[PDB]
DNA sequence: CCTGCATCCGTGAGTCGAG
DNA sequence: TATAATGGGAGCTGTCACGGATGCAGG
């Protein structure tokens, strides 16, 4: 099982006084408390490419090929779209509803905040660990021992 | 106990990879194949066993493979790890030729 | 543990002749 | 020098009596 680190940069939008301020977040940590219902709404036109994870999930907004949008998508909020999928600006994303928070597998760093309106868009900058197992037949034999951090082009088995 | 496939596989490659280390000892050190595999084997199997081999051009007393282990080991690290693979290769061959031996028997008893 | 009896193992089992 | 093969096989049976050592249950 080789678990691939991931750092990448994703905004979410939030009600102003839901938002619990906080310069970093750990993973698990509550990200916010919605009094009611809030559907985060897309900011940006274009095909939508929907990346879950084991909790919570990305969404890449894009027109052409070059991707146009990255949204994060926190545990709490169940996504109202499907991969492949046309959407316009102000349609609903995702529904968030209750205490929302970070997934475990994924913590933020650091948070670029804005004030907008009534509304907070958080910028993050998000690292996580992308799983990918490989099946070793048995005339195979493993060159890397347990939790060996390996690069680029480095070879496992 | 007899060998499941991947420890045979296992067993097998580094005996392979083991003679290759030492084809690339003989490279490095500039001694004779047979010597450093002798004292390789000598240094595997124990104290108990070191003996003359009609083979090689000199006598090895445990006094010459403690010379010739002394300029292996002190062999730059890159290189010293062929070494260790050696070793490890002449255990693995020790270990396959005791864990086939009953074939041997299932063999010889048609005959 | 020291003595005594039960048990196992090895050792023997005529000479010469003829085949 | 390359499919894979992975713990044997016959046994000799109806003598007899000994010395010495070896072992076990009993006083």
């Amino acid at each position: 099982r080789v678990e691939y680190v991931k750092k990448e940069r994703a905004g979410l939008r939030l009600p102003l006084a839901a938002w619990v301020e906080k310069e970093a977040y750990k993973p698990g940590e509550i990200l916010a408390e919605l009094p009611e219902p809030y559907l985060f709404r897309a900011e940006e036109e274009g095909v939508v490419e929907l990346k879950e994870l084991e909790e919570g999930a990305f969404l890449v907004l894009r027109r052409e090929d070059e991707p146009v949008a990255t949204y994060f998508l926190p545990v709490g909020m169940t996504p109202l779209v499907v991969h492949g999928e046309i959407v316009e600006k102000g349609q609903p994303l995702a529904e968030a509803k209750g205490l929302l928070r970070m997934p475990r597998q994924v913590r933020a760093a650091q948070v670029e905040a804005e004030e907008e309106g009534e509304t907070v868009y958080l910028t993050l900058f998000l690292e996580w660990t992308e799983p990918k197992d490989y099946r070793v037949q048995p005339h195979m034999n493993v060159v890397v021992p347990e939790g060996a951090r390996v690069e680029a082009g480095d070879k496992i088995v | 106990p007899l060998l499941t496939l991947e420890e045979e596989v296992e067993l097998a490659r580094k005996v392979e990879e083991g003679m290759e280390a030492i084809k690339k000892l003989s490279e490095i050190t500039g001694l004779d194949p047979d010597l450093i595999r002798e004292v390789v084997r000598a240094k595997i199997l124990g104290s108990a066993r070191v003996r003359h081999i009609p083979g090689l051009k000199e006598t090895l007393d445990p006094k010459t493979v403690e010379e010739i282990d002394q300029k292996l080991k002190s062999l730059p690290k890159e290189h010293k790890r062929y070494l260790h693979i050696a070793r490890e290769g002449e255990a693995a061959r020790q270990h396959l030729i005791e864990a086939n031996l009953r074939l041997v028997v299932s063999i010889a008893k048609k005959y």
